[PDB]
Order: C-alpha cells, then structure tokens, then sequence
C-alpha cells in the first residue's frame, strides 16, 4: 500500500513534566506539537495521503510560455514575418516561473506541445490553402536562417517538425539538457570575471543566470509561398517538465516581475492588504 | 515486456488498500528508445521533511525542554 | 491491417495528458546525476516549515518589517492582542505565509496546522499569554471569558522563549476550500493576556512577538490551481 | 553537557560561548570532499586544510535601532582572508562548505532578534530599473564588509552610479520574495532575550560539483533585525554584531596565473 | 464466469384451505405487501431467466446527457470582445433530464465523464471565408483566477487543467474523479451556509439557503483560441456528463412538476401534475 | 509504425459509449468512502416499495391529498367502487406512482404486479370486499358477476385489515410495452362488494380506502427511454 | 495484465454462462493510472430490497398475522 | 474494430523520428557485404586524429600553405611566440581543423585536449620551448613567468623530434558550449622559449615549427547541430 | 515475438550502471518483411581508433622513444 499521513492516536489529560508544547524557535526547528500532544484527541485512522503535492504533480502540467507571430504576406513587404525566432526559455509567462522559482536547482526531461491557430486579419478575405508550418530547433552555435526560405531550414542535423494546420498539435519529448547535473533558477555571479586593467563599470549584462543560459533559439516558419489573400497565425508553446526532482527550496515572488530576472517594478513594491485592525478576525 | 501496476482509486473503490480486487490494475509498455519519452514515474512517496524542518546537529526531544 | 476505432477525446490536447512520445533527441548523452543537498521530493516539506505571519497590516505596518511583529505591553488591558479568521489561503494575514503559498495552488486541503509564538522581549521581562482556537461557530470572542470557552493553552513567558498551540481539525468536512467561503469556514484563532506582562525598571515596557505558521504532519491537499497572486500584462507575440 | 555551550575547533582556531543554540546542519549533510564518482578536473587537487580551514572574523556592524538589515556573500568575504583568499586568485576552480557563528552580546534589559538566514543562490535585483539586470562586479562583491538594506525603494532610473547597486529592501529582501517566508532558508534567530548566538554548518551547493569563486557566490548570508533593537534607555544603544567565518573541506583545481579582480 | 442471478421463479401451487392466509398482510407496519402469484393462486411452475441489468443503478446512470449550452462568439467588431469569452458553474440546474435523475438519491458518489460537442455557424448574413477555429475550455476551481476577457493571461491555465480543441476532430473528452469534499455528493442540503446570531436580522440567510448556498465546485471557462475573422462566427457548445463508477443512498421520490431555479421551487402555474379521470370506475 | 485500419464507427460519439478515457486530474485520491445507510443498488428494490395510487383524480379532487382517498360506504351497490386499468404505464392514475415513475423510463416490462388495499373505517365496521383481475381480450368487468371470471380476493375485514391480490403475469408476450397500444392490453382491476358495509349507530357512515401499488420480486424492466413527464422550457 | 471475462448474451446465445464456451469471452486492459479513467463497472446485480420494504424490528413473517 | 485514442503529436513530421515504414521495393536483393577496409564506426575516432592547426593567421599567410607553419628565429625573445583561444569549435584557427569541424557538428562537448608540436629546423640547431595551458578566468599569459605558473611541459629538442601537451579537462562545468560562450572561457595556450634556439655556424637561422590538435580518449561531445561553415543560394 | 532492450537514462532515472530498474526496458516488434523497414540499430559504442590514429606495422609503445 502507498503512505499515508499519519494517523493521530487517542490521549487523555497529562500532568507530567513534559513540555512537547513549549520550544525555542531560535534553534531554527520548527515546532513539533500535534493535536495529541496538546488536547485530548480521539483515535483516527488516517487513509489520506500526499501525493498530489508531489513534486511530480505540482509540475505535471503544461503551460503556455509563449506566443509567436508568423505572417503570410502577399504585399512587397513583411516577408521577415514569415518566419519567427525566440529564445528558448519559460520567463514570458508568470505562473510557469513562479512555479519553479520553488526551487533554487530542478532536474527534469521536457516536453513541448505547440499549438497553432490562425485568421484572416485583412479585410480582403479570401481563399487560402491549408497551410503547413515547420518548427526548427536551433542549438547553439547553430547558424539562423535570414528568411522563411533560407537554406539553413534544410535542417541536415537541426531537427525540426513538420506539421500541418488541423492534425492532432504537434509534439516532441526533450531529455535534461543541462552542462550541469541541474539546471539553475538562479545564479548569483557572472558570466565573465572582470580583472584590475578593465573599467570600472563593469556590468554590461554580466550579472545574473540569464547571461549563462544558451538553450538555442525556436525557428518557426510557413513553409509555403506567398498566398494573395493573408494569414495570421499565432503560435502558442506549451512546456510541461517531466520526470523532475529538485534542490534547496526558497519561497516565491510576492511581486510582478521585472523582465528575465529578479529586477522590481517601484510600482510594485506593497504586494499585501492592509487590515483595519490587528484584532479584526 | 509490459509493466504491471496498481491504479489510484476512485469512487467505487475499496477502502483504499488496493488489496481488494484485480480490476484496480492496469499495464503499460515503453515504446520510444529513451526514457525521456516514457510517461511519468511511479509516484515516490517517500518523505523526510526534517531536513527542512529540524536540521539539527544535536538532537532534541519534542518533549525535552529545547534549551536545557 | 489491425481494425481500429478511434474513441471521443481522439486528437486533443490535454494538459494534464500522460501518453509517451518521441524524442526530438534520440541517443542524447545525458548529464549524470550527482549528489545535491536539499532534495525536496513533496511540496508539502516546504508546507511544514515554520514561517512567519504578517499579522500586523494595519494601516502603516502593512507592507514593511513592523508587519510581522505583534506589539506587546505591560498595561493591564483585557482586550484581545489579536485576532484571525482560520482561513490559511484566504485571510489577507495567511494566505502570504509560506503555508498559504503553497495552499494559494490548491483547491481542497485538510488537517491540524500549528502556530508557533516567539517571544523578543527582554530576559527580565515576564508574565502569561493565553492563545485560544475554536470552531467556525457561535462568535468570535471579544473576551477572555469566552476565548476560555474552547480549546487553548497557556504560555508561561520564560527560559522557552516559545510555545505553540494546534488548531485540531476540527470540520465537518473531510476537506475545506482554500476559497473563502462560509460553509467551509475555518474557526478563530485569538490572543488575550492572562497576565499582564511584568516589566522591572530598566526594562522597556513594549514588546514584539512573532507569530509563525506550518503544517502538521496530518496536512494533506487535494487538488491543483492556479494562484490569483501573480500576474502579467497580455503577452502578444514577437513580430 | 548543556545544550547551551559550545565550543567550536577548526584549522588552528577556536570559538567557545556559554550560550548559543544547538547548531543548523542545512539540509541534514556536511561539507565533503568530492568523490573520485563525481569528479569533474582531473588535475589532482589542492587541499589547503589548515591553511584555509580556520576562522576569520568580518568586520564587526553596528545594530542600530533603525537598521533594516545587513548582507554578505560567503565566498566573496573571503577573498582576502590569507591564504583562502591566496588559492582563489590561483586557482580557476574551488570549492568551500562554511561554518558561520554569529554573535551579539546585550544586557538582561535588551530586547529584540536577528534572523540569521543562509540563502544558496543569493541574487538580488538591479537598483536601476532602466536596463534590467544591470549590476557592476565591484558593487556585487563588497569583500568583509557586506553592505545593507532600506526600507525603501528608489531605483535609479536616470543615473547608472546608484543603479550599478543593488535594489536592497530589506521586506523583500532584495529580490520580490518576502521576508517572513525567510524562514524556509536554512536559518537560525539570535533572540537577547536568551540566545547570544547561532551556528550554521554550510554544505556546498551548486548545480556543478565545482565552480569558479571569482564568478559566482555560492552562498549569501542574511541578517535581519525582525523584532527592533530596544532598550529602555533613550540613548537607543547600538550593539556589535559580528560574522565570523571559516570555510570547511575546501579544494582547489586548475592552478593557474594568480589574478586580481577590477578595483574599485 | 458464473451465472447471473434471474429474477424470482415460480413454483408450482394448488389451494390451500389453511389457517396460513398470507394475503392479509399489514401495511401499517410500514413494511410493504410481500404476497406473489404463489400466495393467492395456483400457479404453473415457470423457471426463470429474466435478468435485472438495466434497472441496476450503473446501467439506470450509464448514459450521458446534455447539461447545457454556451455561446462563444468570434468576431472583429469590437463591442463583441466580450463574447469570445464564456464563463459557466457547473450544475444541472440547466438540464431538466438529468437533474431530476439524480435527484431520486439524497446522496451519490461517483467518477464523472465529461464530453463537448462544438457546432459552427454564421450568426449574420456574412458568409465569407474564415479559417478553421480551435478551441480551449479550462477549469477554474473555487478560488483560483478568473480570466477578464477572452485574451488575458490566466489563459495560461499552470495549475488548472484544459483541454485545446481543433474543429473537426472527435468531440474532446476527459475524466473527472470523485470531487466532493464529503464522503458523497449530497442532491440536497436541509441547512444554511452559516447561522445568523447574537440579534442580527430576522430575514437573515434568506438569500443564503439549501444546496446552493454550499455548492461551489468551480466554474468551467471556453474561450476562442483564433484572432478575428471579417466575418462573425458563432458556435454553440453543448456540454454532455455521464456519471460513472456509481453508488447512491436514500431512496426518494422524484420531483412531479417543472422544475424552477436550482432548488426545489415550485412554480405556481404548473403545480397540477396529475391528470383528471372521468371517473374513479372508468376502464 | 503498427499498420492498422479506421473502420466505421470510428470517431463518433454515442451517448451510450463505454470508452476509457484520461483523467483530467490524474492521481487525485478520491475522498475515503464511509459507510452511508440506504444504499441502493438497483431501481427495482425501489419499485418493490408499496405507493398510493392516485385513484380518486375526479372532479377536482385532483393534485389534492383527497386524490389518493377511495370512497366507501354502508350503502347497497352491485357497482364497483373503482377500476383501474393494469396497465401500470398508461394508466394515468397508475402512470403517476412510484412503480410508474421508476417504470416510465422504460419500454418493455414484465412480471407480476401487487395490488394492496388498506380499509381505514372505525373499529366497529364490518364488512367483506370483491377484488378481482381480468386478464385482457374479452368483455371488461362491468357488474359483480362477470367480474368474478378471473383472478379474485374475497377480503374480510379485520384486524389484519390491510390484504393484497396480485394480478399475476399473465401475457402472451414475454415483455410488454411501456407505451400505450391496442396490442399490449393489460387486463382490468376492479372492486366492488361481497355485501355493504356495516356500522353500528353513530359511528361514520363513510369510509375511505388507500390502494399501493408495488412491483413482485419477478418484475423486471428491459429498455431505457426518456420519461415523458419530465419537461423544461426551450434552452 | 488483461481481465478475461463473460458477454451479455445475444440472439445467438443459449444463455447460460459458459455453455457458449470461449464464444461469449472478452478482453480488456486498463490503460491509464488512474481508476477514474476506467470503463464502467461489471454489472453488479446483487441486491436486498428489505433495507426499503420490510425495514422491521420484530421479524414479520408471511404466514403470521402480520399483526400478532 | 479496437478502439483507440489518437494522442498529441499524431500525423506530423519529425526529422528525428525513428519509425519503421514499409518498404518501396519489396524483397529486394541488397548486394552481399565485404570486407571493406578502414570501418569507422564512430566519429570520435576521426575525432582522436591529429591534424594541423592553421596557426600562423597573419594577413598574408591565411589561406595559403604557410597558414600551418609558425616561424621560430635563434634571436633572443622573451615574447610569446603562440596564442590559442582553446574553443575547438569557435576559436578561428582551430575551427577548420578537423577536429573543430567534427565539433562544428554539436553543441556541447568534453574531455581533454592534446596539442602535439614538430620541430622542422635544422638537424644541427637545438634548444628548449615552453608549451603551457592556463585555465581561464585570468589575465593571458602575458610573460614567460605566468605560463610557467600554469600547467606546462619543457620540450628539449633532440631526436624524438615531436612532443605533446596537454591541456586537461578543467571545467566548472561538466560539458562547455562548442559556441563561443563568453561563459565557457576556453582558458590560454601559450608557448615561451626557454632558452634560446642554439643554431650553430652556417645553417639557416630561421625555422619552422608544426602543430597539430586532437582530442584526447576521455573527450566526448553531444547534441548534434547544423555547422556554419556551408551555405548555398536559395 | 518482440524484442526488449535497456532504453537510454534520463532525468530521474538511475546511475549510469543503466541496470537498477526492470522499469528501463523499451519494447519492439517490426512489421515488415524487408529489414530495410526496421527502426534504427541499436547503439554501436565498439570503437577501434589505431586503424587512424596508430597504424604502424612496428610495435610502437608510448613510453618507449618513438624512434629506435
Ligand atoms: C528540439 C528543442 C530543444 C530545446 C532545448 C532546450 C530545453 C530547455 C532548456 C532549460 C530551460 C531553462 C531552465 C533554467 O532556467 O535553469
Ligand atoms: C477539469 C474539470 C473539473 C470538473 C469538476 C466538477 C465535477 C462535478 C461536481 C459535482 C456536481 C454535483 C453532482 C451531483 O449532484 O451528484
């Protein structure tokens, strides 16, 4: 059988020189009193369990953590938006960071799960053929296409999906890829260390996890030519982290964020109610 | 080469010691060469929340006084 | 060749799905596992570490450090030094404590929680502290006398700076919701003086406590949700 | 054999005191050597033991009644304390568990408390607003001296030399996260009313088994006046406190050219 | 591999001029008449292999129903924002059918199947070509954020669950454990949320009263995932539920007349349920 | 990678569907069952369950408590005092029962059916009653004496005063509908007297009867069907 | 891990169990975790309509006078 | 006939997929196997092969011959005669070689480095080099004294007229980027004389040296990736 | 008639042994008649570098003078 919580065994009054119920905090323990140790409790047997609260179902859904815009344009102009390039990363959306900002370290496999929707944003609506959109992974290092039809997209190593509009959403398991043996949410240092003969100001982006993370960049193009009549189409980006243990726990942000870091809005700085008294239950 | 467990139960279930009937199991095969594509594990519901809640070199009762 | 039929839920995107699939990097050499201290294998180890309750949100303490320090003095006065509704991931004062974090994502929980109280004040300082829980039900005392009336303990200020008393799990229930809600209701939690406190000369005649809040090893939740506690402005897409 | 009375031996020093709480093993584990199964270099390593293994002291602050706080970075504290400091501007790579004492003398009339936190991964905002994540390296590593929080906030919007700072409020504490969820940080309180001091033993943690110490603070140490220094006297007397530390089964890897950091 | 029980058989029976007379049996007792062809007649005797399946309560709640319907509109005009979004409690308060099946059991526990039907038209004259529209439907349970429009970001749906929908596809579909906080579902509740005291109003928990007052298990939100096409499109969604794994306690009648709102009023112009006979010997 | 085939019927949906299918709250533990008293496991332990018959539906004695009272009295009479038609789904006083209600969610039902009558007069009443039933496809009851070619209760009036006739399965087919038709002809119900009822001097001269209606241990239901007394305004 | 079990019988069927030999079986798997994911249950038949019909303390008997 | 359920990621296309498909021509007679010399079976083992390193990138000696020969002179010099960034992959004089280009194919990679040096003076000159690897995160070896603080080796001309250093793996990090990742800094490899080249009467003074880059047997790398070392037009 | 294999670690999965687990186990059937329909071979990691990097006739030892 799997565990469950404990259950709480039957007790009576005491008179005893025991003091489950007093502590000293400053020691850094937490208080260990339960219900038997402080009032008379009954037996209970306790059947419930924790297993929603396992790391595994905190993270066991996926999220949105993105959009991307990619247009088919039939004017001289905007061929650039055939295609989209964003790098990879989970911090465009509050509640996906929040809830791994738990953690100051994660390990886990991932799995990415797209999901495409298009319209006819122009007044000139017409016909237009089922479209087909490739989605390119390129690794760091890898070189970027310059346009929706640069050769770059032949992806002899890149690997990339093919999915046309209507099938089931597109979807692709990635293993830890981390250089680590976990991956930080957090990282207070540089990427570079500045010495004695550089200036003073020294900056510049260095600061912070964000300028050590290379995770390559999302490449998604139509694969089609040009259509007279025009396409909009959104792309949203689901993650949901799989197969994850995590290290070293820190409370979250009470606060809305400021950009890829940790950086506070001044208009965001009083994040509880106030009360009108103390003594108000 | 299938795996065999135990389902989590439901509303017409037994007490909750899934050792009352064979219809609470239910099997799986990994079908992708790495793990990565397998489903979720097992849920692991060993804990020990002392190490965040009592990291103490020298250990206290609950009921000794904490400070002697 | 196998004869198939497809079932309704054929082709959806499921969020909470669990099906295998392929990976878009076959034979990746992954980074071995190393030892990494702190591992945390359920949220609900965080659920019961003791942390601190923002208790003081009047107007003026509310969003700075007095926020957590309960006032204390040697006046002799029989009104209450606090009060809470028992509401861990409602009342503005819980539902910011590590506990109400945790419980801001869920829907349904259940089980005694603990309230430590930590007395700064000086070693010469003394005197007695009744904190009181009882049921969502009748009213909540504004009185001594009536807070006596359920289930409480009494702190003896000392050498063990600290003390704690559980709200046992006291429902009809089997689970609560974190939403606010009447039917669901928690209980009330106040604090009184039994004994002034006794201040000698020398010794400053107000005080500060700090109240902390976790989860007792019976706590159980059921059910995730999303945090009204966090938000953005509408992401619109590169272009 | 009291609970109250330590006494502490590492390297060629020692910190004794007729009160303390019992010490904080963070997260249940000591400070190692790495293992041969988890090496990363294979240059064999150096372990200064004694050399480095010994306490230092910071230099001591003042608690004033209207303090909102100190900070400190482990390692970064450490840069020039003799030969630990020595072996981190020789050497690429290191790696250092600690073992922080903290104390605070005060009469039987003080009141008040200092929460002592250890937070892995210590990363405060950017004080600018403007351009985020914008922090110098002179400003993020003050050396012994730590630096301190407020209780307000004032980006600097308009000038980079307030802004190459950090954004340290002390309800927040530096990063959004509020202060009472501290407490989930390994962390020990010095309360005058009875404890004069704390002791946290420091695991080394990171997502590599070792790291560079000129680019990255393992580890930083909070202190926090959560209950207000008082006194009856209207002389609100301030008090010392000090952070003495001492890193714990450090090594060493990748022997290279000494270096020297930018100057302020 | 057994077989099934039948229902009762018959024995064979001839008069019998006794003292055991079991067709005169009490009712005041409150026990039911137990007499059967056997008792009063004489009887062939008959084997039995009728089985009772379909009266058993998985087969009686087997099958799914329409609850209710939610309009989404998509359109560019911008006085239609507003409809892209759809928020709607879950209850059976919109379907009669089921409502009143449920109801013939005080309490139930069961597991819930739930599947959506989409359906789309042009609710103007416009008729031009859009493209194919996908769908998300997300729960909120109690307490967590409600979205303000069709497009915002608690859309995001982290913690709750949702399911996205390409039109033209099999009808999504999902299953929902047991999700009560009591040991059942209760169909009715004799109470009120909270008790009025210490010389408050008279005419307190008025509005607070029976099932409704306790029954919060969130809300489900469908939204339209397409930006706007020049030409509005409507679609209809019917919402079908098929209780499963299912056991049930406390027998009760069920309701004879039009149901009105959520609970158990009447409506005065439909209190006449029994039809009239010409007379009590008519046949 | 597997070749397979769609065949017909794929991607449907049927209402009647028993298809698994994911758990949109996978690993959920479901809130511990107690033991609840009433459990019911099948409808027709519900059927089984004595109901009023809505006999006296006349002349504005309808949807009134008055409804379920069956006049009797201490006059002469070789009429009967009521008829019901078998059928326990068309029958409009039948229909509304709890037989009928449980029954109307159904097509097809067989088995026995228990009439049970309760005389509720004063203690000092006397008396003896004729119920009878008569099997479908020949001249209804109509008066006393054909009324007794068929299954029949002579019910003396006693202390034991409630007492039953059960108008046994008898049909040609194994089934019957549910739905009113000239085929599936249920047979008629009736009552009338063996001899008047008989008082003393002052005492009530007038007496009232409850009949119950319940399904026998043999009955069964096959077919489920919409109930066609639930309604609700177009949504 | 397949359960192997009867049919509801049909047209064909001589109705008894077993007495149509392998003819009547069928197979199903439990593919998912979690039991709420399952079809429905095996028809239970079982049942004891004396909880609503004869809900007595003193045991009544047919024969008796119900009223003894 | 068996229902089924078609899950997310059904009828779409991906380039790593590894799924069986029927075969276009069935039974057909795949012409026998031999024994064909030189296998290779894993790039790694092209990877392991000592090749030049086109170090003498000096406008006017790029893309010529001269690219792979680096000048040393008997003249008394205390300069560094030798400045590599490490990154196989990123840094311009090893990114051609075939090492680097195998990297030029992922995205990560590890293990130790080897560099191994030919004298191709006269037979008659001799003297002593100072080959050195200084881990990163410090000022470039700007003198002989800081690359002998670092991890070097003395070559003594003679006979055996190759050597080989070799730069260890000293990484914070278990893998770096092949890309140039300020964060995964290389580190320096220097070369000093140790004494001046000894060339005695009437031989040339002035001589060449080869050097040649290879990956040690603990190297691995890991994700593949495009190179951008090859384009087209559209 | 299908065939198992050890399927590649991942994030949760145990040390690099691969053996602690019966859970690690990716199954396989092929289809087709041609094997030129089978997925992928199964890793190859049998290297053999002298044939590149050390061919000569000569036994050459690494501590002994390359030369003599
Ligand atoms: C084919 C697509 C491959 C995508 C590779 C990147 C996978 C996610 C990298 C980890 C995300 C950052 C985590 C962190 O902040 O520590
Ligand atoms: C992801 C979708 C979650 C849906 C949760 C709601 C499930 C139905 C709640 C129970 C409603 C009352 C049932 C009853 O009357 O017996």
């Amino acid at each position: 059988q799997p565990p469950s919580t404990q259950s709480t065994e039957a007790t009576s009054g005491v008179n005893s020189q025991e003091v489950p119920a007093l502590t000293a905090v400053e020691t850094g323990a937490s208080g260990q009193a339960i219900p038997s140790d402080v009032v008379e409790t009954r037996h209970v047997v306790n059947y419930k369990t924790r297993s929603e609260s396992c790391l595994e179902s905190f993270f066991g859904r996926a999220a949105c953590v993105t959009i991307l815009s990619l247009t088919n344009s039939s004017k001289s102009g905007e061929e650039k938006k055939h295609f989209n390039i964003w790098n990879i990363t989970y911090t465009d959306t509050v509640q996906l960071r929040r809830k791994l900002e738990f953690f100051t370290y994660s390990r886990f496999d991932l799995e990415m799960t797209f999901v495409f929707t298009e319209n006819y944003p122009s007044t000139a609506s017409g016909e237009v053929r089922n479209q087909v959109y490739q989605i390119m992974y390129i690794p760091p290092g890898a070189p970027r296409p310059s346009s929706w039809d640069d050769y770059t997209w032949q992806s002899s190593s890149n690997p990339s999906i093919f999915y046309m509009y209507g099938n089931a959403p597109p979807r692709m398991s990635i293993p830890y890829v981390g250089i680590a043996n976990a991956y930080s949410h957090f990282y207070d240092g540089f990427a570079r260390v500045p010495l004695e003969g550089e200036n003073t100001d020294a900056g510049d982006t260095f600061y912070g996890l964000v300028s050590i993370n290379d995770f390559g960049v999302l490449a998604v193009r139509a694969v089609n030519r040009s259509n007279p009549h025009t396409i909009h189409t959104s792309v949203r980006v689901y993650m949901k982290p799989k197969h994850i243990r995590c290290w070293c726990p820190r409370p979250p942000r009470a606060v809305l964020y400021r950009g890829e870091g940790v950086d506070m809005i001044s208009s965001a700085i009083l994040p509880l109610a106030k009360v009108d008294s103390i003594t108000t239950f | 080469g299938a795996q065999v467990s135990t389902q989590k139960t439901g509303a017409h279930e037994n007490q909750n010691v899934a050792a009352n009937g064979s219809t609470i199991n239910y099997t799986t095969i990994n079908y992708y060469k790495d793990s990565a594509s397998n489903s979720a594990t097992r849920q692991d519901l060993s804990q020990d929340p002392s190490k965040f809640t009592e990291p103490v070199k020298d250990l206290m009762l609950k009921t000794a006084p904490a400070l002697n | 060749g196998l004869p198939t039929m497809n079932t309704p839920g054929s082709n959806q995107f499921l969020t909470s799905d669990d099906f295998q699939s392929p990976c878009a990097l076959p034979n990746f050499d992954v980074t071995p596992p190393i030892h990494i201290p702190g591992e945390v294998k359920n949220m609900m180890e965080l659920a019961e570490i003791d942390t601190l309750i923002p208790m003081n949100a009047v107007d003026g303490k509310v969003n700075t450090m007095e926020m957590y320090q309960i006032p204390l003095n040697d006046n002799l006065s029989k009104a209450p030094i606090f009060c809470l509704s028992l509401s861990p991931a409602s009342d503005k004062r819980l539902s910011h404590t590590m506990l109400g974090e945790i419980l801001n994502y869920y829907t349904h929980w259940t089980g005694s929680i603990r309230f430590t109280f930590l007395f700064c004040g000086s070693m010469m300082a003394t005197g007695k502290l009744l904190l009181s829980y009882s049921p969502p039900g009748a009213k909540p005392p504004t009185n001594r006398k009536d807070a006596m009336l359920g289930t409480h303990i009494i702190w003896d200020l000392g050498l063990q700076s600290s003390c704690s008393m559980v709200a046992p799990w006291i429902s009809n229930t089997v689970y609560r919701r974190c939403a606010r809600d009447d039917f669901t209701e928690g209980g009330f939690i106040t604090c009184f003086y039994q004994t002034r406190i006794v201040v000698p000369a020398s010794t400053p005649t107000s005080m500060f406590m700090l109240g902390f809040v976790s989860a007792c090893p019976d706590f159980s939740v059921r059910l995730l949700r999303d945090t009204p506690h966090i938000s953005q402005s509408k992401l619109i897409g590169r272009t | 054999y009291s609970d109250r009375v330590r006494q502490i031996t590492l390297g060629n020093s020692t910190i004794t005191t007729q009160e303390a709480a019992n010490a904080i093993v963070a997260y249940g584990e000591w400070p190692t050597y790495i293992n041969d199964s988890e090496a990363n270099p294979v240059d064999a390593p150096t372990e200064p033991d004694v050399s480095s293994n010994r306490f230092y002291t910071l230099e001591s602050v003042s608690w004033k009644t209207t303090s909102r706080g100190w900070w400190w970075k482990l390692p970064d504290c450490l840069k020039d304390m003799g030969m630990f400091g020595q072996n981190m501007y020789y050497h690429y790579l290191g790696r250092s568990g600690y073992t922080i004492h903290v104390q605070c003398n005060a009469s039987k009339f003080h009141q008040g408390a200092l929460g002592v936190f250890l937070i892995p991964e210590f990363v405060m905002a950017c004080n600018t607003e403007s351009k985020t994540s914008y922090v110098s390296y002179i400003n993020a590593n003050p050396g012994e001296r730590g630096g301190e929080f407020t209780n307000t906030y004032n980006p600097s919007n308009t000038d980079a030399s307030e802004g190459r700072k950090f954004a340290a409020l002390d309800y927040l504490l530096g990063s959004g996260v509020l202060a009472g969820n501290a407490f989930v940080y390994p962390h020990q309180i010095i309360n005058l009313r009875t404890n004069n001091s704390a002791t946290i033993v420091v695991p080394y943690v990171n997502s590599l088994v070792i790291d560079c110490m000129a680019k990255h603070n393992n580890w930083g140490i909070v202190i926090l006046p959560l209950a207000p220094l008082a006194f009856a006297a209207t002389s609100s007397p301030q008090v010392p406190i000090t952070v003495t530390i001492a890193p714990m089964c450090t090594e060493f890897n990748g022997l290279r050219n000494i270096t020297v950091p930018v100057h302020q």
